[PDB]
């Protein structure tokens, strides 16, 4: 209870979600579905 | 030409006026409203 | 900072908590200015690093390298780039200046003086001090007049600014004898905003551009001195609301008008925004389609003056609403387009049939990259032209980008002006928080029916 | 725990994480 | 047809003048709130 | 491209535009850290 | 009552979630990378779209023998 | 203040005792909107055929020229005109002005000024009633959409013929051509707007259900249950305590909307910001920013085009494209 | 019940367990809604991720092939399958799951489970409203999304040739369905669709106006600049000035609401009525009973080469949609139409 800050947890989850969305947007320009 | 036309579309006319009468009626109307407001401002 | 229990503003309105804090307000401003100059330097360095020299400076998604290139920094005769060192120098100088500004903004936001009046009376200001606010406005007006005169100096004495209307396809041309005619400048500012004229997007020459800049710089300096040495008149006091929120709303309305106006410059102007750097405008590539198809179909052998379309109006040439001879396609809406590759081909009456037949120039023929791709279509995820085009070419027009974005942000800033003007009026009246519930104005009014 | 909250939360969370890993893997698949 | 332009210009100038001078004529004081 | 004395720093340059986007998110991190007081 | 604020802060949550979440991510990664997604859900590989016999879009054009036919015109 | 002409005019204009508030924004709203109403009605009833595409091929759009309410429309201005400001005094005759599409320009300009002054008048009445002023900010979204479809899109495309026709079938025509040339369905701002109207209907139904359901007895199966007490008491009916409990138990009882002010702020902000987004999507597609283009994005190992739902949308879009303006194009690539 | 002994059975214990306050309410309706809805959303997310559409439609509509979120979809079965329910055990799949995915059976799975999930959800609305002793106006309002879903995903394909002409569960799939209704049915010209459009637009307008009006008549109720904390659920007074709101809208619009009862009933009424009218219109379209043409207009334009309207333009656009969309839209029809018989304008 309160060992790791909740704002720190939410911030780390936010960077992970932003990075996952960045990978998803980068994959639209490479590989399958890249129109090339 | 087969008809009379204003021929004022374009040519960069200031405020769209092509005759002096338009500028004069604009100035006269604005001056009349300004005069009424000036002699009748501050409520009283 | 502070909490909501003392300031009364929630976190999503936290910048309101520093309305009455002069030092923190100044720190927020200086940090934000550092943000602007940081974007300028970083995006300039990004565009320089992502610059391919053989391609023109619009197939690469570059928007501000054309802004430096218009000033004449590293631009060849025809429109080539020559060198990117001025662009690199501009980016690095902006980055270092942004570092300095960010340090100052962070300092004044964190450990600067909380309120400026008790220690620095020159910089301290209450929002109800009309003389002090006009003093600050005068300082900024003199600064902006000096900024406009800096562009004037660059055009006049430092051998700069690129002219598209120079013969041969433009050149970096030092400007001599700018038109400082008050009739010309103010006839530009008071004329119609529609297709025949265009209110502010009508400058066809750098002489009128620099004359207007001379006028705006001199007027800004004089108005700055005037605001320094005056106090607002009683009619202005009765007309305006004197608060920091009302001043913000005035600035928001003015800057939203500027945003819409800049969107219109971007879409239509090809003089302050050269086609060699920004790509074709809306009217061109459409005029270029008709022009290139006319010259191609008369190169095959078919005459273009006596050729009519399916509707009997002319596949290549027709007449405008006024008796000028214009291009006969659907581009009859864009018959007002003025381009450097059109005017020597154009005469007093119309498009000069004899000039179309004989006096066509090879560089005007080679200016078919205007038409080919690069018409300001392009889709949101790049791809080619119209919405039904396939994934072939990676291009969207920079004019399209910084017209669409600027219209979006201009409309948002008009909305913000509405919000802040209303809240400032409600704050000055006394009911920004709601109705007093014991004496509401409605119960003191007669019913409608 | 293993209550209704645990079951619903994990029935949403586990396949979403599995599918997200699958999609991140499919981002690097090339023809 | 020129007189139509004159009449419309007079009407528009009239209404715009009413707008501007009415907002000049003590608009922030036309409130029920104390202030 | 960047000049020859700055070519190795171009990959560092390629990330610099997104810092202003990171700034408003930094403000949101600070609000989360002060628990949105 | 564990109102979802104390558990996310506690380290007991993240001790057992430093293995389960990455293991699920790796499981999905291997599920894709081993071709098991293709084998299970029947999606063709990028090299398994056109057989030598037919070079156009496939058509089912049957109902009661649809299983046999799709086994016939699938990627073997 | 009582014996002065401009005084009596000012406290008649700003008076809150009028049946409809006029105000200083109303002194501009009323004449422009009355002019637009008169010209729109007269044109819809008896407008002669007008050549919209600048190709000497007029369309009727008016009831006395043989069409109904659904297919009648005040047709946009001629393509030959462009956005060149064609009023009556710039014509040699009324017949010529009508043949070139001047009624559309008149109605659109007056309507834009009228809706802007209607927003200003909403602010003015909120100010004169001691209210809060952001009802005008909420109204700024339909005004933005009308400006985008009547002014901004013709500015971007270069001709008022690109404006939305003042009608129903003309609106559908504008929609289909806009689809063909900008792929509005695959535009994220348009998806935000569609989600906004769908969620606006959703939230309107939810709010109506929660407030109409959470009651204590004051209206019986008859007109009213006044047997407890008649009209003239401040003992309030309604509930928002059990309604929030019902809404919480509906899904998971943690998405707390117990604040009525926050709930109503969400109801105000969601469709307004989404209509802002879709209006700006139209304004961006005016400058041909267009929607998503995923045509032939999916290719196999050998590079053959695998068909796609986006490709089917592309086929429908190009089928629309070849039909639009069958006679108005002389050159292959559609740029103007 | 009703002052009776009522010896307890298994039903009383089951009812007591199901009707309890938890993180998520289950109830009797949760025996249907929770599995059916979970399976519908999971099947849609699985089909958008792994299940292809190459066999049935001849196109790629999944993440494993290179499609986006706006592009991948759970596609309908082939038209030759007709209105087959497409069970796994059925005569089509014959108990083979990996071919059942290839045969478009996931669409039928998702559609049937979504229909039963909607049934279970509005049953859950009934059960929760009965537990908290409130009128089921939420269920009455939710009857219109159920009607739209039934008429669109069930009644229209049952009226047509097969499930192939149903909406595939996706984004670009729904856009295809919408453009198909434009080109083949003239769905904008349908008065029922016009009523539905009016209902949705008026409902969004009502939501925005009501929210703005309440937020702009909020009373003082405090001293801070944030009005949101000025609200107290304990107090028995209204949080906004209905008299001020009524006078404002009476002097702005001419008419205004005077009853909160009527205001919120209208807010309930407009979108439900609009969606029900649109459902009736889609039912009319299920049998191709479309308001496609205006006979007087078409005869007038047939005998007059000059008469043109925007409706005639729309008819011409619909012809092009049909002609240029059918060949790649319906692979069962085998429309190998050459390019010259397809209609064209000039130069495009
Ligand atoms: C809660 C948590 C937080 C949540 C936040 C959610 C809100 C926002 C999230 C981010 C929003 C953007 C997501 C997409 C980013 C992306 O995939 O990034 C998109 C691109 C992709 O990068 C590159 O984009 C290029 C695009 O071509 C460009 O370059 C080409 C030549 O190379 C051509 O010149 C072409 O004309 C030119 O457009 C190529 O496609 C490259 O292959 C590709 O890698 O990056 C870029 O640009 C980045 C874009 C920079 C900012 C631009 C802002 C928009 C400005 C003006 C437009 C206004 C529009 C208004 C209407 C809408
Ligand atoms: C342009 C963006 C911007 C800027 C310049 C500011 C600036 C400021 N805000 Mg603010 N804010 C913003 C956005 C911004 N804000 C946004 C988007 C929100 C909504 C989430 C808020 C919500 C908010 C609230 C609720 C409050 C402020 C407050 C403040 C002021 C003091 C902060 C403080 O005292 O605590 C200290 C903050 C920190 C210690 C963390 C910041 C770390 C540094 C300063 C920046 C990051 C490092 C940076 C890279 C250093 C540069 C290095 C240099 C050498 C170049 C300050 C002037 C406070 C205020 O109003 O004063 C009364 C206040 O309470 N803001
Ligand atoms: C005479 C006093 C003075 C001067 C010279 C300035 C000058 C400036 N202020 Mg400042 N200000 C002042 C007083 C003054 N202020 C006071 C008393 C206050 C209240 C505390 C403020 C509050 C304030 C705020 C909140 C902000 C500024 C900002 C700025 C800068 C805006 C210009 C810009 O960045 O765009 C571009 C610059 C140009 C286009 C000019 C081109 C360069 C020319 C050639 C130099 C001009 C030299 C000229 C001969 C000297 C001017 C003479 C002087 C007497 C006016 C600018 C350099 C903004 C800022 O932070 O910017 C960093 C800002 O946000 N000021
Ligand atoms: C005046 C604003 C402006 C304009 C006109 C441009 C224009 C351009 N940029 Mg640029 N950029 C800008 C600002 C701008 N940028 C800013 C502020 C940054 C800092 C982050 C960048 C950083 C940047 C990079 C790194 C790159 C570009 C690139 C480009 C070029 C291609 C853009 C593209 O690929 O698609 C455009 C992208 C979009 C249209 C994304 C849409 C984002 C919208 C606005 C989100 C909002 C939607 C909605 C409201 C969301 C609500 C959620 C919210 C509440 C959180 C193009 C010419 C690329 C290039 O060519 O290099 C030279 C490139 O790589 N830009
Ligand atoms: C230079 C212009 C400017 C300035 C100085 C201010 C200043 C201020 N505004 Mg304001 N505003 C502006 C423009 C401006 N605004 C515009 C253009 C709009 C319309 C969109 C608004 C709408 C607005 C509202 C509704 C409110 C304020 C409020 C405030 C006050 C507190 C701000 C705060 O801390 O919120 C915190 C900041 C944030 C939480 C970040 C905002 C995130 C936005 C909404 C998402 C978009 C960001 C994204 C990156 C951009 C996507 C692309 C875009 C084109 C859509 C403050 C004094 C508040 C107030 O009234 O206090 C008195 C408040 O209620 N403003
Ligand atoms: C909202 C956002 C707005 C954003 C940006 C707006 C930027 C600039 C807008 C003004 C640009 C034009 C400047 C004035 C030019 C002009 O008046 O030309 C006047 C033009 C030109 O008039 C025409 O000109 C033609 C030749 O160019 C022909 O001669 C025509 O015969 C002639 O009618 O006519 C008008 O546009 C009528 C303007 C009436 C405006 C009434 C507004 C009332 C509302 C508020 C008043 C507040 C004060
Ligand atoms: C310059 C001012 C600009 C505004 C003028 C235009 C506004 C027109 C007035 C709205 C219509 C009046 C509605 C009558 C119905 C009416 O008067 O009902 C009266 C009703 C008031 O209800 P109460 O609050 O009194 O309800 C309690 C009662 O049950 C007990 O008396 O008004 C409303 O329902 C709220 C407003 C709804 C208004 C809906 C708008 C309908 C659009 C109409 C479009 C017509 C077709 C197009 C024309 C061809
Ligand atoms: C064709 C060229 C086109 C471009 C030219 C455009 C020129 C526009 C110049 C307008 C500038 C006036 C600013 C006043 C703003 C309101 C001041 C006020 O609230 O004023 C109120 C204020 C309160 O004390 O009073 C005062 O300070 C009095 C100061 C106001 C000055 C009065 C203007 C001069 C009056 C001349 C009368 C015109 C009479 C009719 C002429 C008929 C011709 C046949
Ligand atoms: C107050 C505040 C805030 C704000 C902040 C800010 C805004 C900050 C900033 C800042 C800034 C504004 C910064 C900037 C900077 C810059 C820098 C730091 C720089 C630099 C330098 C360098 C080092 C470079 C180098 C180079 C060159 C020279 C060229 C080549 C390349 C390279 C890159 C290498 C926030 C929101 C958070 C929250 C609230 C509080
Ligand atoms: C540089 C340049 C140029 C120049 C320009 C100029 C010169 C400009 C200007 C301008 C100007 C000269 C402006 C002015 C202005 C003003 C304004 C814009 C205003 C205002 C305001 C308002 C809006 C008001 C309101 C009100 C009223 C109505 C009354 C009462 C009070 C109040 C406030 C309410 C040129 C183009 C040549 C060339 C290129 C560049
Ligand atoms: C098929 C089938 C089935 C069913 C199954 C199930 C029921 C499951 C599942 C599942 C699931 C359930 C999955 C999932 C997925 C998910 C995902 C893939 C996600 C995502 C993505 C994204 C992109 C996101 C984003 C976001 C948002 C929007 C929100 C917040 C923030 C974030 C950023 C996170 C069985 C076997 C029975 C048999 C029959 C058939
Ligand atoms: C409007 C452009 C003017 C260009 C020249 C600027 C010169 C600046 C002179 C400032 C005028 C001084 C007026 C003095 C005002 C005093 O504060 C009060 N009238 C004292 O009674
Ligand atoms: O006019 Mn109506 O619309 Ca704008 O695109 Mn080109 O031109 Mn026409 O085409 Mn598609
Ligand atoms: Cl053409
Ligand atoms: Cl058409
Ligand atoms: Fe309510
Ligand atoms: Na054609």
């Amino acid at each position: 209870i309160g060992r790791i800050p909740l704002w720190l947890v939410g911030t780390v989850v936010g960077l992970l979600a932003i990075g996952l969305l960045a990978i998803f947007f980068y994959g639209s320009y490479v590989g399958l579905g890249s129109s090339l | 030409l087969v008809d009379d036309r204003m021929n004022g579309d374009g040519t960069g006319l200031p405020f769209g006026v092509n005759d002096g009468i338009l500028g004069w009626v604009i100035a006269g109307t604005l001056g009349t409203i300004w005069a009424i407001y000036f002699v009748s401002q501050k409520d009283l | 900072g502070r909490d909501q229990e003392t300031t009364g503003f929630a976190w999503w309105a936290g910048n309101a908590r520093l309305i009455n804090l002069s030092g923190k307000l100044l720190g927020a401003h200086v940090a934000h200015a550092g943000l602007i100059v940081f974007w300028a330097g970083a995006m300039n360095l990004f565009e320089v690093s992502h610059f391919v020299p053989e391609k023109p400076m619009y197939e690469q998604g570059l928007i501000l390298l054309p802004h430096i290139a218009t000033l004449g920094y590293g631009v060849g005769p025809g429109g080539e780039v020559l060198d990117t060192f001025p662009y690199f120098v501009s980016g690095v100088l902006h980055l270092i200046s942004s570092a300095v500004l960010g340090f100052g903004g962070v300092y004044h936001s964190l450990i600067g003086p909380e309120t400026l009046e008790e220690s620095y009376p020159f910089f301290g200001y209450v929002w109800k001090d009309k003389n002090k606010m006009t003093n600050i406005l005068g300082y900024h007006l003199i600064i902006l007049g000096c900024g406009a005169w800096l562009l004037v100096l660059k055009a006049l004495y430092f051998g700069g600014v690129y002219d598209t209307w120079a013969p041969g396809g433009g050149d970096v041309r030092i400007i001599s004898n700018p038109t400082t005619n008050a009739a010309i400048i103010f006839g530009y500012i008071v004329k119609s905003p529609f297709g025949g004229d265009g209110w502010i997007v009508s400058v066809d020459n750098l002489e009128d551009i620099i004359g207007g800049h001379i006028w705006i710089g001199t007027l800004c300096i004089l108005g700055g001195i005037w605001h320094i040495y005056t106090t607002p008149w009683p009619w202005a006091r009765r007309a305006f609301v004197w608060s920091g929120e009302a001043y913000l709303s005035y600035s928001l309305a003015a800057v939203s008008l500027m945003g819409f106006t800049a969107c219109c410059f971007a879409w239509f102007n090809n003089t302050a925004y050269p086609s060699e750097f920004y790509g074709p405008t809306g009217p061109e590539a459409s005029q270029a389609q008709a022009f290139t198809f006319l010259v191609r179909d008369q190169r095959l052998g078919a005459n273009v003056a006596s050729a009519q379309g399916p509707t009997g109006l002319g596949k290549y040439l027709m007449r405008s609403p006024t008796g000028e001879i214009i291009f006969g396609g659907e581009t009859m809406r864009f018959w007002d387009f003025r381009g450097p590759w059109v005017e020597p081909l154009r005469g007093p009456s119309g498009l000069d049939l004899v000039k179309l037949k004989n006096d066509i120039q090879p560089w005007q023929e080679r200016r078919a990259a205007e038409y080919m791709t690069h018409a300001p279509l392009g889709s949101l995820n790049s791809v080619g032209g119209v919405a039904t085009e396939i994934n072939a070419v990676n291009f969207v027009s920079p004019r399209s980008w910084l017209a669409t974005s600027h219209f979006c942000l201009g409309f948002f800033f008009f909305v913000g002006h509405l919000w802040h003007a209303g809240r400032a009026r409600a704050a000055a009246a006394g009911f920004e928080k709601g109705i007093d519930r014991v004496d509401e104005p409605v119960l003191s009014m007669r019913p409608l029916d | 725990i293993f209550t209704v909250r645990w079951l619903a939360i994990h029935a949403i969370a586990v396949p979403t994480i599995f599918f997200l890993g699958a999609i991140t893997a499919m981002q690097f698949i090339q023809r | 047809m020129l007189t139509l332009k004159i009449f419309v210009y007079t009407v528009v100038t009239f209404f715009v003048g009413l707008f501007i001078f009415g907002f000049l004529s003590n608009d922030p004081s036309r409130n029920p709130g104390k202030g | 491209k960047l000049p020859e004395a700055y070519a190795p720093f171009s990959p560092i340059v390629d990330v610099l535009p997104i810092i202003p986007v990171l700034f408003i998110l930094l403000a949101f991190v600070w609000q989360a850290s002060v628990s949105f007081r | 009552e564990r109102p979802f604020s104390d558990i996310l802060t506690s380290i007991r949550y993240w001790v057992i979630h430093s293995i389960t979440v990455p293991s699920l991510f790796i499981a999905g990664w291997l599920f894709v990378s081993t071709g098991l997604a293709y084998d299970v859900f029947g999606s063709p590989r990028p090299n398994e779209y056109f057989t030598e016999d037919r070079q156009d879009a496939p058509l089912i054009t049957d109902r009661f023998n649809a299983l046999e036919q799709v086994k016939k015109l699938s990627a073997q | 203040e009582n014996t002065s002409l401009w005084a009596r005019f000012c406290e008649w204009i700003t008076s809150t005792e009028n049946r409809l508030y006029i105000g200083w924004f109303g002194v501009i709203m009323i004449p422009t909107l009355l002019t637009a109403i008169s010209v729109y009605i007269i044109a819809f009833i008896a407008a002669p055929p007008v050549d919209i595409d600048g190709i000497r091929e007029p369309v009727s759009g008016s009831l006395l020229y043989g069409n109904n309410i659904i297919t009648g429309a005040v047709v946009p201005t001629s393509n030959a005109i462009g956005l060149h400001f064609y009023p009556i005094w710039e014509a040699a005759s009324l017949d010529e002005w009508l043949y070139n599409g001047g009624p559309y320009q008149l109605v659109v300009c007056h309507f834009f000024l009228g809706v802007c002054c209607y927003m200003g008048r909403e602010w003015e009445l909120s100010y004169r009633l001691g209210m809060r002023p952001w009802i005008a900010v909420a109204y700024s979204a339909p005004v933005a959409a009308a400006t985008a479809v009547f002014i901004i899109y013709p500015i971007g495309q270069g001709s008022f013929s690109d404006g939305m026709p003042l009608g129903i079938s003309g609106t559908f025509n504008f929609m289909i051509v806009f689809q063909a040339e900008h792929n509005i369905l695959m535009h994220p701002f348009h998806m935000f707007g569609v989600a906004g109207v769908f969620g606006g209907s959703l939230f309107s139904a939810m709010h109506g259900s929660l407030v109409t359901s959470s009651l204590i007895r004051e209206t019986t199966e008859n007109e009213s249950a006044n047997a407890g007490y008649k009209f003239g008491q401040e003992e309030e009916t309604y509930n928002i305590v059990a309604a929030h409990g019902y809404f919480g138990r509906l899904i998971f009882q943690y998405a707390s909307f117990n604040n009525s002010r926050s709930l109503h702020f969400f109801l105000a902000v969601w469709p307004v910001v989404c209509i802002w987004l879709t209006a700006l999507g139209i304004s961006t597609m005016a400058f041909n920013l267009n929607g998503f283009n995923f045509n032939q994005s999916v290719v196999d190992s050998n590079g053959r085009v695998l068909n796609t739902w986006a490709d089917i949308i592309n086929r429908a879009n190009l089928g629309m494209e070849v039909m639009h303006e069958r006679n108005a194009h002389n050159f292959p690539l559609d740029l103007a | 019940i009703g002052t009776y002994q009522e010896k307890r059975t298994w039903f009383d214990d089951a009812d007591d367990w199901l009707r309890q306050d938890r993180f998520v309410f289950v109830g009797w309706s949760g025996l249907l809604l929770l599995p059916c809805a979970y399976f519908a959303v999971g099947g849609w997310l699985t089909g958008c991720t792994f299940v292809t559409s190459w066999y049935t439609h001849g196109l790629a509509s999944s993440y494993i092939e290179g499609c986006n979120f706006l592009t991948a979809a759970v596609s309908t079965p082939a038209n030759s399958l007709g209105h087959s329910l497409l069970f796994v055990w059925g005569p089509e799949a014959q108990g083979d799951l990996t071919r059942w995915f290839q045969l478009g059976g996931l669409w039928a799975f998702v559609a049937l489970h979504g229909a039963f999930g909607l049934i279970g959800f509005m049953l859950r609305q009934f059960e929760i409203a009965r537990s908290v002793n409130l009128r089921p106006y939420n269920a009455i309002a939710f009857s219109a999304p159920i009607a739209v879903f039934v008429s669109v995903f069930l009644i229209y394909p049952l009226g047509q040739s097969g499930w192939f002409f149903a909406p595939s569960f996706g984004v670009a799939s729904i856009f295809r369905f919408i453009l198909f209704f434009q080109g083949f049915h003239n769905w904008t010209l349908n008065p029922f669709h016009m009523m539905g459009v009016a209902g949705v637009l008026g409902a969004a307008l009502l939501c925005a106006i009501h929210g703005a009006t309440v937020e702009n008549t909020l009373f003082e109720d405090g001293d801070g600049a944030n009005t949101f904390r000025a609200f107290n659920p304990t107090q028995a007074e209204e949080t906004y000035s209905m008299v001020t709101a009524n006078r404002f809208w009476s002097q702005i619009f001419g008419v205004a609401f005077s009853n909160k009862r009527w205001l919120h009933f209208f807010m309930l009424f407009v979108p439900v009525t609009g969606l029900w009218m649109s459902a009736l219109g889609v039912v009319g379209l299920a049998l191709n009973l479309r308001a496609y043409d205006f006979v007087s207009q078409e005869i007038r334009a047939a005998e007059d080469p000059e008469f043109e309207t925007f409706y005639t333009k729309n008819i011409l656009l619909n012809e092009g949609i049909r002609a240029w969309m059918a060949a790649q839209d319906q692979p069962h029809e085998k429309l190998t139409l050459p390019e010259e018989v397809l209609p064209r304008g000039n130069a495009l």
